[PDB]
């Protein structure tokens, strides 16, 4: 019985992509099939704004003012996306 | 192309209309009032349900020698020497394979026993590891 | 079709279980063998 | 392996397909051509001066399956640079993540080299890829005219 | 179109629950599965249905600022908030009236959670590095134990004796309630290994497991077995985020167990499949910090509450 | 008439020399089998006599066929068109039987003439219509057999991952009841501690009668 299987199966029609250009999302899918890249050459230069991505943001009001001031009058701050500090 | 129980060509093409399957026009005749059903697998049939599939087969070409009463006899010898050479033979193949088939059968019975006994060896260590 | 492959299958059957035989027993004996 | 044929809504032309530099790829794009996978499989990504990419079924882009299952590894040389135009090319994602999608070169593009592994070049109907190169597309290089590939296969 | 196998009764995939005024800081699914309790910065409590329209059929108000942890009590029928208002208050739900309002904490009442098996007992954790426990039909608090740093997070166990609770202090402790009839107990299990503050405790389906979320930006996994390994840390889960904000990010464990979802500080749901460690969902379209996240009781929706001022409501597809 | 007493194939591949053991079980397992027949056919169906009772003509058919014992080609010595021999020449009703088989053969190679001659005036495109049919059913067969194979592999295939989709679980649930057993051997070191903690009341008893 164990004759001949393949690895053809579990591949096609499953894995269920988003078109390359569509922001939203409908439908809950897993990590490998909503996320993992589109494809090819970097290209020569999809985005939101025009010169980079503008999105939503909601913070309490303090931690905008206490890190635009921590960097704005002390020179150092946190990064707002969360990676380390800024500047010397 | 050919009726399922004949296994050539039919010169009097016939379908049931019921079944599926495409038929001698006398053999299925004599066959649906010879067990009352479909030979392909044993449904119920009647005769009238027989369809005349008939697109004129005439088409069954004359060989080299078989073109001759002579020749056309001869061959008709040697045909049903030959039909009735591959029936016994079925016959006894039909008998050495039932053989085989009983002889697996049992062998197929000593392993269920086998794996019912072995099934009670892993049970019962499994059930004492358990202490 | 189904004899034949069947006691393909019941060897396969008895395979696994004598397995889980000695999987059993090596449980048991790693188990005195502590104590 | 020799002439591998894609026929193309905008036309059809011809790529060889590098046997020693590259087998795997190759081996690649020989089978898929065969089993009927390129086909439709339209034009997604054409970019004048940088590329024509191809391959997905899908449309989408992200993902096209190979014939080992899913990815496969890269076979960059210090031999195979991408030059000129007319040069097929797998795309990937990154290292050692190529799919079923290529690109075909409309340009040298060397800041390719490196991470894009070549595998051919178009034999016969360049004609079809200049032309295809400068076809209509969208904010995002997609074709506004659908550029399917009617029909690929070895020859 | 697309046809991808709709798991629950829910209109669509992914609904947004819209509404509040304020950041949403916890939410609460409740036993049976067709409610939800939403507790929002507003300091106001939104009780949405889960099915048919999603209906805030009732806005309970009655704190006077953020209220910052929601759960359910074991029925169903009332519902523990805790708040910034340095107030805990128990409600009715299908009625819209506050039962039970005590305040004994100095300051910002961070955590609560309710004991699921027992009496209507709940543990609060707050600012004022004390954790108390706190019996439903006496007026004073059964418990009261002091550690020397704020306390960010606290869970009541599942067997009903001990409490968890993780804060500032760089490691989680378990203490004995039972154990302590008196004013300065000392812990009975130190949970060390996150490198700094906690900010969310659940408490496993089983209850030999304990979810701990870190500004260590590390999700850990430890067992509370009494009789466990010298390191009682089993799993370790990279992938969320905690930032300047420092907001009450917390866990959760999936009705079964199987997977494991954190609220984070990029914006992002996660959920990871406990066994292999590894995500298995990163869904976007959060605005703000994710504060925490629900699974729901008997289906495997998920429910996301953000500091965005709404909440996301869908299931899980693969 | 055993109901899927199966452990999966695709998962549970039989090692190299545990053939010969496996074997051997086997064969132990049919010395002292209950009903050891080898021709257990007794309980297959009676495969019966060649049914041709009322024809007598296949009932001779049969029972000479089974010796094999061939028929004559026929009448070879005829064939050879000879008029009355010696001791038959001079009998006239013997050259009626020579006006019989002489003038039989002579309107037998005739007509035969004539089906020759019939044919390769006109028979050329009716074979050329019988051999591409005969090409039709080759084609139409090998297609069916296409088709068996892609249907029966798919199945195969789906098969394959079921297995897949249960020897993983299968085996998970084992390696937990090994964790299980370790388990086991912590609570038994939790029962030397049921001991240890009797041992050490066995010191507040002593201090009470102390």
């Amino acid at each position: 019985l164990v004759l001949r299987g393949n690895e053809a199966k579990s591949l096609g029609e499953v894995r269920k992509l988003q078109d390359a250009g569509a922001r939203k999302v409908m439908y809950n899918l897993p990590v490998e099939d909503m996320h993992a890249p589109v494809l090819g050459p970097a290209h020569p230069y999809l985005k939101n704004h025009f010169v980079g991505h503008v999105e939503d943001a909601h913070m309490h009001p303090i931690h905008f003012e206490q890190q635009y001031h921590n960097f704005h009058a002390l020179g150092f701050g946190e990064a707002p996306s969360g990676i380390g500090v800024v500047g010397k | 192309m050919f009726c399922s129980i004949s296994g050539t060509v039919p010169e009097q093409g016939v379908v049931s209309t019921k079944s599926g399957h495409l038929f001698e026009k006398s053999l299925i005749e004599k066959y649906v009032r010879e067990t009352g059903k479909c030979p392909v697998t044993g449904e119920p049939l009647s005769t009238e349900d027989l369809l005349p599939l008939k697109v004129n087969k005439t088409v069954k070409p004359r060989t080299a020698p078989a073109t001759s009463i002579p020749g056309l006899l001869s061959l008709f010898h040697d045909e049903w020497d030959a039909n009735m050479l591959e029936l016994h033979n079925t016959r006894t193949q039909l008998h050495q394979t039932r053989q085989e088939l009983s002889h697996a059968l049992y062998q197929h019975d000593a392993a269920t026993r086998v794996i019912a006994r072995l099934l009670k060896e892993r049970d019962e260590a499994r059930a004492a590891l358990a202490d | 079709s189904h004899a034949l492959y069947q006691h393909d299958a019941a060897t396969r059957v008895i395979a696994r279980l004598l397995k889980e035989r000695d999987e059993a027993r090596a449980a048991l004996a790693d188990m005195k063998q502590q104590y | 392996a020799p002439l591998v044929q894609i026929d193309t809504s905008m036309g059809s032309f011809t790529v060889e397909l590098y046997y020693k530099h590259a087998p795997r790829t190759c081996k690649n794009f020989e089978e898929l051509a065969k089993k009927g996978y390129y086909d439709g499989t339209i034009f997604h990504r054409i970019i004048r001066d940088f590329m024509c990419q191809g391959g997905d079924p899908t449309g989408t882009g992200r993902g096209g399956e190979s014939i080992y299952g899913g990815k496969f590894e890269d076979e960059i040389t210090r031999d195979l640079k991408h030059t000129g135009a007319g040069i097929l090319s797998m795309a990937n994602s990154g290292p050692n993540t190529n799919g079923s999608q290529f690109f075909v070169t409309l340009a040298p593009t060397p800041w390719l080299d490196g991470k894009h592994t070549i595998f051919g070049r178009v034999t016969s109907g360049m004609a079809v890829i200049k032309r295809l190169g400068n076809v209509q597309t969208d904010n995002l290089d997609r074709p506004v005219t659908e550029v399917k590939v009617i029909r690929a296969r070895p020859v | 179109k697309e046809g991808i196998t709709r798991t629950s009764n829910l209109s669509a995939p992914i609904i947004q629950l819209s509404g509040h005024a304020g950041e949403v800081f916890s939410m609460r699914f409740s036993p049976d599965g067709q409610c939800i309790a939403s507790g929002s910065f507003d300091k106001t409590i939104f009780l949405w249905r889960t099915y048919d329209e999603n209906e805030n059929y009732n806005v309970i108000a009655g704190h006077r600022n953020a209220v910052l942890e929601v759960h359910w009590f074991t029925d169903g029928e009332a519902l523990l908030s805790c708040s910034a208002d340095k107030t805990a208050r128990c409600w009715d739900a299908e009625t819209g009236a506050p039962i039970k309002k005590m305040g004994e904490h100095t300051a910002v009442v961070n955590s609560c959670c309710p004991l699921r098996r027992g009496a209507k007992v709940f543990v609060t954790g707050a600012d004022d590095s004390t954790v108390k426990v706190w019996d439903m039909r006496v007026k004073k608090s059964v418990h009261t134990l002091r550690s020397e740093f704020p306390v960010c997070a606290v869970a009541f166990a599942d067997a009903g004796d001990q409490v968890y609770s993780g804060g500032v202090d760089n490691a989680i402790k378990v203490w004995d309630l039972r154990r302590g009839g008196g004013a300065d107990v000392e812990p009975s299990m130190l949970l060390k290994g996150h490198s700094d503050s906690v900010t969310g405790l659940r408490v496993s389906p089983d209850g030999g497991h304990l979810l701990s979320n870190a500004m260590d930006n590390t999700l850990r996994e430890w067992d509370v077995r009494p009789y466990a390994p010298p390191n009682r840390c089993t799993k370790v889960f990279t992938g969320h985020m905690h930032n300047f904000e420092k907001n009450l990010l917390r866990c959760d464990y999936a009705a079964d167990g199987s997977k494991v979802a954190c609220g984070s500080a990029d914006r992002m749901v996660y959920i990871w499949d406990t066994s292999t460690r590894k995500l298995l969902y990163k869904l976007p379209g959060h605005s703000g910090s994710v504060n925490e996240v629900v699974f729901h009781s008997k289906e495997p929706i998920v429910a996301s509450a953000s500091s965005d001022k709404t909440i996301f409501l869908g299931e899980l597809t693969q | 008439n055993e109901h899927l007493v199966d452990a999966l194939p695709y998962v549970d591949s039989v090692p190299p020399e545990l053939k010969p053991h496996v074997e051997a079980l086997i064969e132990e397992e049919k010395r002292r089998s209950t009903k050891l027949p080898s021709d257990y056919l007794r309980e297959m169906p009676s495969v019966r006599a060649p049914k041709f009772d009322d024809h007598p003509v296949l009932k001779t058919e049969y029972e000479r066929v089974r010796n094999k014992e061939p028929m004559a080609p026929l009448d070879s010595v005829r064939y050879r068109l000879e008029p009355p021999p010696q001791a038959r020449r001079g009998d006239v009703g013997a050259w009626k039987s020579s006006l019989d088989n002489a003038a039989a053969q002579l309107e037998h190679q005739h007509l035969r003439i004539l089906n020759q001659e019939l044919l390769l005036k006109y028979g050329d495109k009716a074979w050329r219509a019988q051999v591409a049919l005969d090409e039709a059913a080759v084609r139409g067969l090998e297609a069916q057999l296409a088709a068996l194979r892609k249907e029966t592999d798919g199945l195969n295939r789906e098969r394959k991952l079921q297995q897949h989709a249960a020897g993983s679980e299968l085996s998970k649930l084992e390696r937990q009841y090994l964790s299980q057993v370790r388990k086991n051997a912590d609570i038994e070191r939790a029962c030397d501690r049921l001991e240890d903690a009797v041992a050490a009341m066995e010191a507040e008893l002593d201090t009470h009668i102390r």
